[PDB]
């Protein structure tokens, strides 16, 4: 089905913008190491 | 400090891309529901 | 550690593109398909 | 020498992506007109 | 509108392949970096 | 061709799903040189 999809795709692009969470809250740890050196 | 400020400019591409992924489906959306 | 672990983390959200730009192309491929 | 010649590889799939982005693009366009 | 959306694309589409401008040329200061070492 | 756009489409999304072969298999390298350090 086509909700089915809507669904499927809005838990993924979810997943995404979670990992996105993850890197951009890494980024901002190098940008706390990088403060020090 | 250029390496760190561009692994940002990578996420900061896949951010935006992120956003063109959102709506080219927005795009799709709208087909599905004119054609059905 | 933790850059390594998010150049990881890049890699990953990218492969998470990749699934998600499959999906948006299976549904064109529908409405490709019932609009001709 | 690696991790460099990696976020290249990075950079590379992000460029990939891109084209790809815009051929979902070219599609749901060809869509539109089509279906309107 | 379609066109207020390919208009909307397109200049996203602009601000990506701007950040890719911005990396690509980081990834040719970074492949000068490693020149020295 | 609507045909030639999925198989230009198909070959495409292949290159990528090859340098993300290339990519992956350099971070389980820097996953190698982390080992050491």
């Amino acid at each position: 089905t086509w909700e089915a999809w809507d669904r499927a795709i809005a838990e993924y692009a979810x997943r995404i913008e979670x990992l996105i969470x993850a890197a951009q809250e890494q980024q901002e740890k190098n940008e706390x190491a990088l403060x020090e050196l | 400090s250029g390496i760190v400020q561009q692994q940002n400019n990578l996420l900061r591409a896949i951010e935006a891309q992120q956003h063109l992924l959102q709506l080219t489906v927005w795009g799709i959306k709208q087909l599905q529901a004119r054609i059905l």
